[PDB]
RNA sequence: GUGUAAGUGCACAAGGGAGCUUGACUGCGAGACGGACAUGUCGAGCAGGGACGAAAGUCGGGACUAGUGAUCCGGCACCUCU
RNA sequence: UCAACCAUAGACUCGGCGAAAUUGCACUACGAGUAAAGAUGCUCGUUACGCGCGGCAGGACGAAAAGACCCCGGGACCUUCA
RNA sequence: ACAAACCAGUGAGAAGCGACUGUUUACUAAAAACACAGGUCCGUGCGAAGUCGCAAGACGAUGUAUACGGACUGACGCCUGC
RNA sequence: AUACACGGCCCGUACCCCAAACCAACACAGGUGGUCAGGUAGAGAAUACUAAGGCGUACGAGUGAACUAUGGUUAAGGAACU
RNA sequence: UUGUGCGCCGAUAAUGUAGCGGGGCUCAAGCACACCGCCGAAGCCGCGGCAGCCAACGUGUUGGCUGGGUAGGGGAGCGUCCUGCAUCCGGUGAAGCCGCCGAGUGAUCGAGUGGUGGAGGGUGUGGGAGUGAGAAUGCAGGCAUGAGUAGCGAUUAGGCAAGUGAGAACCUUGCCCGCCGAAAGACCAAGGGUUCCUGGGCCAGGCCAGUCCGCCCAGGGUGAGUCGGGACCUAAGGCGAGGCCG
RNA sequence: GGGGAUAAGCUCCGUGCGUCGAGAGGGAAACAGCCCAGAUCGCCGGCUAAGGCCCCUAAGCGUGUGCUAAGUGGAAAAGGAU
RNA sequence: UCAAACUCCGUGAUAGCUGGUUCUCCCCGAAAUGCAUUUAGGUGCAGCGUCGCAUGUUUCUUGCCGGAGGUAGAGCUACUGG
RNA sequence: UCCGGCUCUACCUGGCUGGAGGGCAGUGAGAAAAUGUUGUGGUUAGCGGAAAUGGCUUGGGAUGGCCUGCCGUAGACGGUGAGAGCCCGGUACGUGAAAACCCGACGUCUGUCUUGAUGGUGUUCCCGAGUAGCAGCGGGCCCGUGGAAUCUGCUGUGAAUCUGCCGGGACCACCCGGUAAGCCUGAAUACUUCCCAGUGACCGAUAGCGGAUUAGUACCGUGAGGGAAUGGUGAAAAGUACCCCGGGAGGGGAGUGAAAGAGUACCUGAAACCGUGCGCUUACAAUCCGUCAGAGCCCUCGACGUGUCGUGGGGUGAUGGCGUGCCUUUUGAAGAAUGAGCCUGCGAGUCAGGGACAUGUCGCGAGGUUAACCCGGGUGGGGUAGCCGCAGCGAAAGCGAGUCUGAAUAGGGCGUAUCCACACAAGAGUGUGUGGUGUAGUGGUGUGUUCUGGACCCGAAGCGGAGUGAUCUACCCAUGGCCAGGGUGAAG
RNA sequence: AAGUGUUUAAGGGCGCAUGGUGGAUGCCUUGGCACUGGGAGCCGAUGAAGGACGUAGGAGGCUGCGAUAAGCCUCGGGGAGCUGUCAACCGAGCGUUGAUCCGAGGAUGUCCGAAUGGGGAAACCCGGCACGAGUGAUGUCGUGUCACCAGGCGCUGAAUAUAUAGGCGUCUGGGGGGAACGCGGGGAAGUGAAACAUCUCAGUACCCGUAGGAAGAGAAAACAAAAUGUGAUUCCGUGAGUAGUGG
């Protein structure tokens, strides 16, 4: 049987050309007033995902 | 165990007995009970490419043709009148080997039923034509029209 | 295919059990009691093998004494002198000379004697 | 005495007072700290448009470190997206 | 108190049939120790001719039952303003 | 030694509980527990109420409030207060 | 009404049946409903003995062991046992 | 009187010396300080063998270093079966089994040998695995230990003679004795199902034995208008034409 | 170093501290964690470590100078003590 | 057999739990910590192992040098307290 | 095409209805049966079918070995006294059906058209009604009520007939497509109780179906239901006549047999286990049962010389030293923690998938590869649909070696395979341009992990569905029966 | 006098040799498993499937058969032994005038079972009617037939008038079984989510109703997207574990 990928790290993850797994940031959705503009900047975009967390997240990604 | 006879219910309660526990007579370590990991029905058909299974036909075949094992012949024995003894006259002139491999039409069924019953012999059409039976050949021998309906075939 | 494996199973079987005759009760009879004491017996020879130079040494040893104290000198003093003198004659072949030739002994104990200094008790 | 615990600091004042003000900004951020991960933290400097200041310069909240809650889901406003 | 005696059925003996739970082994001592902190099995000693029969039940942490008490985990059933 | 053997009540006093005869945990509990007659309350006006049933239908009852069901109490006596 | 001559079907029917034949895994000290109910004593279908009738029912022979079980007797005392 | 080096008392549990491991030790075999040798390990060295990593040089030898090992990772292999191919052995005796003599670093090997045996196997190279057990209170079979041990199933009690027979405590006959006698007697139902009778048997069964048997074998045996039932009747209850409900 | 009674074979931490774990061998009488030392195999070869050299038990009833009289050695306190 | 019978099926129920998991040798070789956890006897990640690849002494040890600390100790008429 | 009779009636002219030539189809969905004749068409029995008595040898026996021949459209598979192409059944190949049945074909026969079609012009009628649609509650669609279309059940409400209605993912408009509420419809597709012929890198008697055997039997259970074990003499019974011991059983002689070390307990005949015999040892000894040393005894192989020695080998072991079982699980067990009585068998990381990741290997290579499927008595040949690579960035529109953010030429993110050289900027960690080099994936397959699956194996208590059970027991209903004897002494 | 000193084996241990038990191993098989290719895909009131009871010259089991009872008739085939088998033995016989045996078609086919004359504890009890036999007659025997429901057809048409319900008769059919597959309905839970209820398991298991040899679906009130597009349905592969959906 097709393996299937995990829906939610399917969606919340991403692939760049080289492979790079890469991540949006948390603490962002609200609460942002009290968050200084220097943070949410800090967590706007993307980031590549940890070495730790890599194998999990390709796992669940290609399935 | 679960395709077994029977084995539904506890034999027995689980505690008390001095018996193991169990919960099936058909269990594997019982005489009687199923096959852990046994043999299952499976297609060992490996999905090899085209290119590897022609590429290892004509090595067969330029292993045999560089050591002078191919012949050609126009037909084995003359019409209509199978004669193993004409064709085993003829191959004995072609070559003194064990292990022969015929290349001929599905249409030249005198020469096929004549060389049949050879012991030796493997009959083929070229259109059929495989490493296996070349390699277990020590000799080929086609026919004219059958090699050249491989050539044919494998030229465009 | 499907294995019948007594075949196979016997061999290891048949190796332990020639191995353990001479043993009581089960460890001669059966394989699971003969295994357990292969293990340990051979366990012990290995230990064995090699405490065997102890052993051997030590019985050396007490010849030497023994032989060394009849000519009138300690087996202490008696290696001290013979390393003194150059005489690199292992235990082993003291003892058998102890045994069967006492007088060369004697030689070698008056050659310790001689190479031990005057005051043994001295720091030199 | 430092808004408030304690500590570290602050008299060069970060403590007290007055004037003007809104940087308690927008877009960004070299480089670092810390670091299982997720979090978290500092940040010179560039621009925009400003405050104060004669000017240099400082100001992206508060002397510092606590004062908070991931994600999902949904709401509101705006957007030359669909 | 305070136990004595008698018979009978067993136990005992002979003949006959003939199980059982249990069983890692085995030519399975005691003391004081040591040790997973209670030792036939280790240490130092002591004692002990070999093999049985009838008996006793101190130990073999004896047999039996994968402790029911306790806890953890999971069930079941019961209750209720979950 | 006369009920000769066999057979064949032990008795008395008092307290607690339950009134009693009965019933009960087949396989550790026969009890002070259950039931009981008696009592009170509640429901039911009749293919009742209640119950088994999806329904039909059935029991209740071939009965009709001096009956039927449910609850609690549990002979009897004195009582059953807020 | 009489006489004569005829037809009266199907199943069960042996044997055990308080047991060695049934239920009990056994030729198991358990359980199994009904019918006959002798005599002498006796209230009696109790109990003792016995008739008719049926059994000696299936391991035995021995042996004054402890000990156990079942029965029996017990000085003086008489619940001191517990 | 000060400090020190050795000591004394304080001192004191319960199976048996039992607070040196023991004997025994002060004629130290005790303590301190110096000194001298020796023993003492799988440590180190020596001789030899093996393997791993690396290096060098040469196109496989040498040398250095290393080589305890649980979970665990990696590598390389033995053995078993089935197979493609090629070969080989085999009724002049394959396999399997038992041994002898041996071999390998290991799993293990034996195209070395004998015995037994009677028909298929070995080797090489690949392919595939129901591929290796000592444990799961594992499963099945067989066999031990206990053990020639307990027990041999009530509360009646057996005995003698004679017989039969290969064989008798038990079977048969007779005589005694004893037990039941609201039963341990007699008859039925239910249930069982031939256990009944005759003849024959005795390797299983019978808790011993057995000539006996409710065991085994064969054959025979159950006769009804009136007995118990149907053909007669209905109860509880069941099935239930149609039917209703679903 | 905390907790604990600055008790626990206690518990909780730290320690480019160790060992056992997963580590044999020698010593410590025996004795995972102490000391020595990290086991490729073999040898009837040698030197050593720790520890020991009267006999058990291999090596010294070693040498020299003193001490000890308590078998101290071969458990112990405050404190006592020509 | 009853706090919900038995049988078959679902079903090879699921079990963070227990048990078991079979031939060899060669090399290397742990951990029992941190964080988080309906978590604490489980698990994820990190740490620690192995293998492979890449890099190549960056590691580690010692000497020297540059540095920050506030422990031990000490001190307090140098603060807070006693 | 022709004729006839009607076409209210007769009269001219417009439709219908019968008969006739002919087509057109048909036992079909398209209307339905029957009927025959007939196919070396098939199935249901079978039959034939070549070629060695070959020699020598071994052997009980030749089907072995060596050597001779022979057939071969037959060397497939079995059997026969041991590996048989030539001994047998058979095989290749070829034949064979009275009857029945099934496929056909030919026709009878049936139906239909045949008074028919052809192609044009403008208005009214019809084009499937309790339907659609709508609402409410639901179901199912990727869609879990969500903005939720489409489809669909129930309940209500309830239209339009073509400029009508439905759908095109709420909805509206336009456009497109279609024409619901009426029916039928073969093939491709799924399956195998059963029958026939075959195959197996399937089992080979604890396996394989539970069942090679008395098998759903015996047996268990009231019942539903559960549910076994038991194969091999030998080539041929030639199955041991006869004598002896014995009551028999069983045995010994004799015989059969190649072999009774094949005797209906029977192929081989392991181990546990049980014995017997010989050698050594052991009754003053404290033993994880062994190891190391080793006396003595016995046996053996060689040598010399005549029994002592050896490069020895074995069995026993007095005696001394050392020495705390295996497994599991543990900080740690000889452990008085677990499990195991013993032997023999059986008993646990397996399988599938164009699965995922990594690695090895092979093929091809900026390309690689097919899937389904088609043809092949095969493993082979076709098959380009797709898949992965080949350009990324971005939420996306989109742009593109750039792109996103952003007012930014102003920085950052991601990407531009990588490296080399040069040049210019910088030394805020280096960047920017130029040139060059030029990018490596993909599909098979092995291995290791992994996903979905029972997923290494065993193990619950318990949950659910459907059924079996009140012959035990609880209660009840109907109908029967039983309660010795003796007392007390109510009402009336 | 003092000292040294074997010698015992009641039994045991080790080894060796011979045996026994037991039934492993090896080699086999009359059997089975998975598949392939074809066939046939239904059987039943003309009484099924499956059974009970009987049946051969001799006891039983299997097999076959059914009071015509290991069998009867016909049509073929075949060709010399046969009287099925466990499993022989005995006793009888048959057979080239063609047996046994093989195939096809028929006949017979007790009793039960949908079970159907009525009843019933399945395989056993009681019958009615017609015909026939048998009896002095009753008794007895045999052959047929006799269920219910639906649908037609004919007669009649209650309360009650229309008439209907219903009743009577006749004819046609159904009824039950079957391994899988199919269609329509109903519809779990263990489990997983490391709890759990949404969700999953799963529209599974199971159940119900129904068939057919296949079924269902099927000839657009479809798709599509502006391409002059395709053009019934089903099935396979892809699309794609994607779009999306999802506490």
């Amino acid at each position: 049987p097709k393996a299937k990928t995990h829906s939610g790290a399917s969606k919340r993850f991403r692939r760049t050309g080289t492979g790079k797994i890469v991540r949006q940031k948390a603490n962002r959705r609200h609460l942002l007033e009290h968050k200084p503009t220097k943070r949410t900047r800090r967590l706007d975009g993307r980031t590549t995902v940890s070495a730790a967390d890599n194998s999990r997240i390709n796992k669940l990604l290609n399935g | 165990r679960g395709e077994v006879s029977g084995g539904g219910k506890k034999p027995y309660r689980q505690k008390g007995t001095g018996r193991a526990r169990q919960g099936s007579t058909r269990a594997p370590q019982f005489t009687g009970g199923g096959t852990v990991h046994g043999p299952k029905p499976r297609d060992y058909s490996q999905r090899t490419p085209k290119k590897m299974i022609a590429a290892a036909l004509r090595g067969a075949l330029s292993d045999r043709a560089r050591n002078d094992r191919i012949h050609a012949v126009t037909e084995l024995v003359e019409g209509q009148t199978p004669s193993t003894k004409s064709a085993k006259t003829f191959l004995g002139t072609l070559t003194e080997n064990k292990k022969v491999l015929v290349v001929i039409g599905r249409t030249d069924e005198v020469g096929a039923k004549s060389v049949r019953n050879l012991p030796g012999v493997h009959v083929i059409s070229p259109d059929q034509l495989n490493t296996y039976d070349v390699l277990n050949a020590d000799d080929v021998v086609f026919s004219v029209e059958a090699l050249n309906a491989y050539i044919s075939a494998n030229s465009k | 295919a499907r294995v019948k494996r007594a075949l196979n199973a016997q061999k290891k079987r048949r190796t332990v059990l020639k191995a353990s005759k001479g043993y009581r009760g089960q460890r001669s009879r059966l394989y699971r009691k003969a295994k357990e004491q292969q293990l340990h017996s051979l366990t012990y020879a290995y230990r064995d093998r090699r405490a065997r130079k102890g052993e051997f040494r030590k019985l050396w040893i007490s010849r030497i004494n023994a032989a060394a104290r009849a000519n009138d000198i300690t087996y202490n003093r008696l290696i001290q002198g013979l390393k003194a003198a150059g005489v690199e004659v292992d235990r082993k072949n003291l003892a058998e000379l102890a045994v069967s030739d006492p007088a060369a002994f004697t030689a070698l104990v008056d050659v310790a004697r001689a190479a031990l200094p005057e005051d043994v008790n001295a720091p030199s």
